[PDB]
Parts: structure tokens; C-alpha cells; sequence
């Protein structure tokens, strides 16, 4: 796991790339619908403190 | 060059340090002035000719007659015992240091070593200044401690493996938890060695400390042995301020309030004698304790300086059932060395 | 076919040529100290000899030699260096003589990589020293991306500090060759990744990784391995298009735990990928982050402001991790506030969590 040096000394801005969007915030939202979430709805409604 | 000593003793310093006056009062005759011929062992003041340095059935025989009698003893007072004990180890490391003759039984010479270095650790830290200095205890020990690391590497890459060998590195990692650079060592462990019992024991440690969880320490140090209780007693300065400092800020409103915090609790948490010791704690850190609660409050609360004695925290000492001298040998001792 | 050899280095010396050493000194090429000190003077032609030495010692498998050769290289090179009164043409012969050992200094099984280390240190110490076109100091960024690598494999890094500080502050750092300037806050980032200095890691590395050449599909790669821990630590995770490109398709369960033990399961499901690139240990400080998350899946589960402990001794008593009771989810709700993911205060007489009402707990 040695990081190989690079075959051309010099580039232009052009030369690399990149995927744009990777680094997103969107799951900080209320979905609460999702699979997961469900099977914690029996734990925490089976001890009998249940709430909307 | 090997050496052909067959002597407990020096043949020739004794009566150099019976002229000059140097004498250690545990081992003399009662009566002063001779020195005593059966045990006037070796002091520490190229290593040249086949005295001052002994091979290793005479060295491990001294070894044995330092646990089983020596370290047993409360005659005399208290200053010279560590210094005398401290000062002979020493000096048989400096003699095996150098002497490049390396066995399994060899490691074992560390091993009782390094066990005296961590007991000592706890049970002489309220000597005043002068006996101890811790400073320079905690520098040796990490000698000891790197040249086991770097003495168990020999051995496996030859081919034979050691039962106490995945002891130590457990120590090694308690030792060093406010160098974040240890995590990279952990990673080049060998495997067996890293899914032992006890360096996972080290990881909760480790994780007990950087993740600030106070509460999975003080639970987890009385699920462990007697040195690595006791090893874990210079981060007690540490832990107990970083686990109050959020206890005095998730409490309050803004920051002009009071949150009336109960006893009982705080001596649950964190790890303290009795009331007597918490009360001492908590005030001259600049907080209320008095009356029936401990005050809480973001103003009134500063970081000390100066001063910040320890005191040995007696839960520790409790698990010491068996005496001084079979716990830096493990089990059981060889009686009657002659 | 010496003479060849001859001319091309007194023309090296006499036409003051920057190509020559790719000519002659370089191991990119096809590749007896009496002639040359008959024809050439010492410092400059102790470099030949020693050179016909040590290809001598390699063609026939030799690498202590070679060792030696290249020891006696850099220090005759170095002394004929500063024999040269400021200038800027040996600089391309500079590069030569360090990339060389590397890996031959590699190659000798440690304490050998730490004496290549010293007698390297050496050479910087005596390249960082004199001087706006003639100065010295052009492949000085050359040289300390050796000495990351060194002592990276070595596991001896208990201080790198003044080796950083001293190029840190200098008026040419936003001017190098660009190949050696990605090759630097790489091990910058991995020194700050350690002691906890995540975010000059993800400044200096999200740098490498914005730049960098599309033509070796190895360091994109690596820069990603050591890179996406980071900034999951600091909040802003992967998608799912970049580890489908990549086919770096370890993380992304991971990135749907960090989400919404699962964490503890998919984390011991590719057990032995984490240890063998040193991600491990690091990547258990996520369960502060985690049990944010957990928090959060609590508070839009029941949906009010005063929430009892019960709820989350529950929540961690499904997890089936050890040792977790009431006094233990006490403790870390506290650390959640101090360090300021969630708001609120933690209430003793009611045992219920107060939390603030116009922001619940802050973004990242």
C-alpha cells in the first residue's frame, strides 16, 4: 500500500476530474417511514410508552 | 565476552564500601562495621574482566533470593528500601543489557522487573519529594517497557513464542493513552496477540478515555487485576476532571443558576474513598459540597494549578490477598535459595 | 563504450545541462576510479566511479554495495553541491540520488531505513540552508516527501515536527512542480488524521483529491481509502455513485449505519479489510456520531421536548453491547452536550432530557 508517484510532472486545471455532487447533505431530514425505524416501533410501543 | 563470576556477591567492591563507608543498614551484619559476606550484593555507581557481571543461573539465583526475602521485610524505615531494590534491578538490567545473551528465561529478568516498577507505581507515592520522584520512576519504566517491545519482536521472528508475552503488551498499551499514536501500533499487533483477552481489555481503555466515558472506566478498572489497577492510577488526576468538567456544564440553564446535584452518586460514578476524600476533592476545586448536596454552577468553576498530590485509593489495595512478594513473580515462590 | 560515458559527463559540466543527469545518472536507462581522476577533477567524477561500482553490484545482485555506492553518492554529491557557489543546475541531478535510495535504502533485510533516514536529514540540512531565480531550494519539496516515507514504513514518528514547520513557512509554497505538491498534504493529512486533527486532514487531502492525474487508477483510489473516514467523522459522507464507480463497495453499509447493533454487525462482517489499511480503531469514534443519529430517531419517533431515559436504555439495550445501564446513557448525553451535537440540559430530580425547541440540535 505504497502511493505511486505520478507519471507526468506537470497538468493543466482540465486534466483532473471529478463526480460533482458526492459530498451532499440530504439525510438530516424526517423520514421516519424507513424499514429500521419500524422494528425499533415494536420495542419502544411493546414497554408500553407509546406517543404519536 | 562472557564472564565466569560464581559469587552472589562482589568479590572486591564489598570491601571497598566497607572502607569507604557505603553501606546499605538492610543487608550488614547486626553490630555494624563488618560487612556481611553472605549477601553484600552488587551496586550501580566497556564492562572489563569476569567480575562485576554474572551469567544467568547466578543472576536468576539472585533473583530469587531478592523475591522471596528482601522485598518481604518492613525493617527499617521506609527511604532506602525502594532506592536499595530500585538500584540492585537496576543495575541487573544495565548487566543483561549489555551482556547480549538473550533466552526466554531472560525476559523473565524484565518481566519481575517491570512487576516491581509497576507495584512501586502506587504503593510509594506518598513519600515525600526526595525518596521517590516519580518523574524519573515513570522514566524508567518505559525503558523497560520499550525494550520488552523491542525484545519479543526477536523471538517470534526466530520461531518460538512466549506465554507472557500478550501479558505486557496490555501494559504497554496502558501506559501510553494520551499518545494517539499508539492506534497505529494496535494495528500492527499479531493476530493472535490482538484477539487476546486482555488487549481487548486495553482497546476499552483506550476507548474509555478518548470517547470521555467515565463511566465504563471506573466500572472497568474493577473488573481487571491488581497492575492494572494500579498502573491506572496516574490518569485518576486526569479522568476526574475531564468527566466533571461536562457535569458542571449539562447541568445548568444558562450559566446563573443552581442544579442541586445529591451525594452518593458522585462517589458511584467516579471512583473515591468515602465522602471525606470527595468533600477535600470538590472544594479546593472551587465548587460547593457543603450542607446536604453538591452545588453546580459555570461561573464559579476554574482549572487548578500548582499543587495536586495524590493519596493511594484504597479499592486497588484491596485486591492484594496474596502478599508483596508472589505478585511480581506470579503464583506461587521457590523457597529456601542457599 | 567508457569514452562515451566520458564526454557526456564533461559535457554535463561544460554546457551546465539539466538533461544530462536523465542521460547518464538515472536507473530509467540502459546503464575504474583511476581514468576518471586522470580526466576529471575529485568532486565532480567520484560520483562515476562510485556509479561503476555499485551497477557492477547490482548486476550481479549485490545491495549492501549498492547501499554503500549510493551513501557515498549523496554525500559527494552534496559536498560537490555546495562546491557550486549558487546556482541552479545540478537541481536536476538532485533528483536523481534521492528517488534511487529509496528503494534500495528499502532493500536491506530495521534500523537501516533509519540510518538512510539520518544521512538524508543530512542532505536537506545542507540543501535548506543557502539561496530569486538561483536558489537551491526548488527540489526541497522533493526531498521531504522521501522523508514521510521513510519514516512512515518505519513506524518511528515520534516527532516530524520541525521537518514540517520549516517548509510550512516558506514565500515559494503555493509554487512547486505539481506532482510533488499532492504528494505532501497526502502525508500532511495523515499526520493530521492522527492526534486528532481532522479537520487540517480533510483541507489538505480533499485538496489531493480534487487535483491529481486520471491516468495511474491507484492513487484515486488510496487517496480514498485513507480519505472517507474524515469526513465521516466531520459529517459529510459518500454517495452511492462514487463506490459504484470505484468499486469501493465496503463502506456504503457502513454509510447507511452512520445513517440510521448494525454498525457493530457490519463492522465485523469485513472484519479483516479495516486492520490491514489501519482504518480499525478509528473508525469506532463514530459511535458518538451514531448514537446522535440514534437520538435522533428517537426524538421524531415519540415527538415532544422532554423525553425520559428510559426510551434510549432501551434503545441501547437491543444493541447487545456489554455492560449498559442507567448510570451508562447518562454519560454520553453529556458528552453530547459539551462537545455540542445536542442541546439541552440533562435533569437529575425527573430523569427527563430537556432539549431546546427552535433548533432540536445543530447541522454539520
Amino acid at each position: 500500500d505504497e502511493f505511486e508517484e505520478f507519471p507526468a510532472e506537470d497538468w493543466a486545471g482540465l486534466d483532473e476530474d471529478e463526480d460533482a455532487h458526492v459530498w451532499e447533505d440530504n439525510w438530516d431530514d424526517d423520514n421516519v417511514e424507513d424499514d429500521f425505524s419500524n422494528q425499533l416501533r415494536a420495542e419502544l410501543e411493546k414497554h408500553g410508552y407509546k406517543m404519536e | 565476552f562472557v564472564g565466569t563470576c560464581l559469587d552472589m556477591c562482589p568479590e572486591k567492591e564489598r570491601y571497598m564500601r566497607e572502607t569507604r563507608s557505603q553501606l546499605s543498614v538492610f543487608e550488614v551484619v547486626p553490630g555494624t562495621d563488618q560487612v556481611d559476606h553472605a549477601a553484600a550484593v552488587k551496586e550501580y555507581s566497556e564492562e572489563p574482566l569476569p567480575h562485576e557481571l554474572r551469567p544467568l543461573p547466578v543472576l536468576s539465583r539472585t533473583m530469587d533470593y531478592l523475591v522471596t526475602q528482601i522485598m518481604d521485610q518492613k525493617e527499617g524505615s521506609l527511604r532506602d528500601w525502594y532506592d536499595f531494590v530500585w538500584n540492585r534491578t537496576r543495575g541487573i538490567r544495565k548487566d543483561i543489557t549489555q551482556q547480549h545473551l538473550c533466552d526466554p528465561l531472560t525476559v523473565s529478568l524484565i518481566e519481575k522487573c517491570t512487576r516491581f516498577h509497576i507495584h512501586c507505581a502506587h504503593f510509594m507515592c506518598e513519600e515525600p519529594m526526595s525518596s521517590f520522584d516519580a518523574k524519573i520512576n515513570n522514566e524508567n519504566m518505559t525503558k523497560c517497557l520499550q525494550s520488552l517491545k523491542e525484545m519479543y519482536q526477536d523471538l517470534r521472528n526466530k520461531g518460538v513464542f512466549c506465554a507472557s508475552e500478550a501479558e505486557f503488551q496490555g501494559y504497554n498499551v496502558l501506559l501510553s493513552l494520551n499518545k494517539g499514536d499508539i492506534l497505529r501500533e494496535v494495528q500492527q499487533f499479531h493476530p493472535a496477540v490482538r484477539n487476546s483477552s486482555e488487549v481487548k481489555f486495553a482497546v476499552q481503555a483506550f476507548a474509555a478515555l478518548n470517547s470521555n466515558n467515565f463511566v465504563r472506566f471506573f466500572k472497568l478498572v474493577q473488573s481487571a487485576s491488581y497492575l492494572n489497577a494500579c498502573l491506572l492510577h496516574c490518569y485518576f488526576s486526569q479522568i476526574r476532571k475531564d468527566a466533571l468538567r461536562a457535569l458542571n456544564f449539562a447541568y445548568t440553564v444558562s450559566t446563573q443558576r443552581s442544579t442541586i446535584f445529591p451525594l452518593d452518586g458522585v462517589v458511584r460514578m467516579l471512583l473515591f474513598r468515602d465522602c471525606e476524600e470527595a468533600t477535600d476533592f470538590l472544594t479546593c476545586h472551587g465548587l460547593t459540597v457543603s450542607d446536604g448536596c453538591v452545588e453546580l454552577n459555570r461561573s464559579a468553576f476554574l482549572e487548578p494549578e500548582g499543587l495536586s498530590k495524590t493519596r493511594k485509593s484504597v479499592f486497588i489495595t484491596r485486591k492484594l490477598t496474596v502478599s508483596v512478594g508472589e505478585i511480581v513473580n506470579g503464583g506461587p515462590l521457590p523457597p529456601v535459595p542457599r | 563504450t567508457i569514452n562515451q560515458y566520458l564526454q557526456q559527463v564533461y559535457e554535463a559540466i561544460d554546457s551546465r545541462d539539466g538533461a544530462s543527469c536523465a542521460e547518464l545518472v538515472s536507473f530509467k536507462h540502459p546503464h575504474p576510479e583511476e581514468k576518471c581522476q586522470q580526466v576529471l577533477e575529485p568532486p565532480y567524477d567520484e560520483m562515476f566511479a562510485a556509479h561503476l561500482r555499485c551497477t557492477y553490484a547490482v548486476g550481479n545482485h549485490d545491495f549492501i554495495e549498492a547501499y554503500k555506492c549510493q551513501t557515498v553518492i549523496v554525500q559527494s554529491f552534496l559536498r560537490a553541491f555546495q562546491a557550486h557557489k549558487e546556482e541552479n543546475w545540478a537541481l536536476p541531478v538532485m533528483y536523481a540520488v534521492a528517488l534511487d535510495l529509496r528503494v534500495f535504502a528499502n532493500n536491506a533485510d530495521g534500523d537501516m531505513l533509519e540510518k538512510a533516514a539520518e544521512l538524508l536529514m543530512s542532505c536537506f540540512r545542507v540543501c535548506a540552508s543557502d539561496t530569486i531565480e538561483d536558489s537551491k531550494k526548488w527540489g526541497m519539496l522533493f526531498l521531504v516527501n522521501q522523508l514521510f516515507k521513510i519514516y512512515f514504513k518505519i513506524n518511528k514518528l515520534h516527532l516530524c515536527k520541525p521537518l514540517i514547520r520549516a517548509i510550512d513557512s516558506s514565500n515559494l509554497k503555493d509554487d512547486y512542480s505539481t506532482a510533488q505538491r499532492v504528494t505532501y498534504k497526502y502525508y500532511v493529512g495523515r499526520k493530521a488524521m492522527f492526534d486528532s486533527d481532522f479537520k487540517q486532514a480533510e483541507e489538505y487531502l480533499s485538496f489531493a483529491f480534487e487535483h491529481c492525474h486520471r491516468s495511474s487508477q491507484k492513487n484515486k483510489r488510496m487517496i480514498l481509502i485513507y480519505l472517507l473516514p474524515v469526513k465521516m467523522l466531520l459529517g459529510h459522507m459518500p454517495t452511492v455513485e462514487l463506490l459504484k464507480k470505484y468499486h469501493l463497495m465496503q463502506f456504503a453499509e457502513v454509510t447507511r449505519a452512520v445513517s440510521e447493533l448494525l454498525l457493530h454487525e457490519a463492522l465485523a462482517k469485513h472484519e479483516a479489510f479495516f486492520i490491514r489499511c489501519g482504518i480499525f480503531l478509528i473508525l469506532e469514534k463514530l459511535k458518538i456520531i451514531t448514537y446522535r443519529n440514534l437520538f435522533k430517531k428517537v426524538y421524531l419517533l415519540l415527538k415532544t421536548h422532554q423525553l425520559s431515559l428510559d426510551a434510549f436504555l432501551v434503545a441501547l439495550k437491543f444493541m447487545q453491547v456489554e455492560d449498559v445501564d442507567i448510570d451508562e446513557v447518562q454519560c454520553i448525553l453529556a458528552n453530547l452536550i459539551y462537545m455540542g451535537h445536542v442541546k439541552g440540559y440533562i435533569s437529575h430530580q425527573h430523569q427527563k432530557l430537556v432539549v431546546s425547541k427552535q433548533n432540536p440540535f445543530p447541522p454539520l
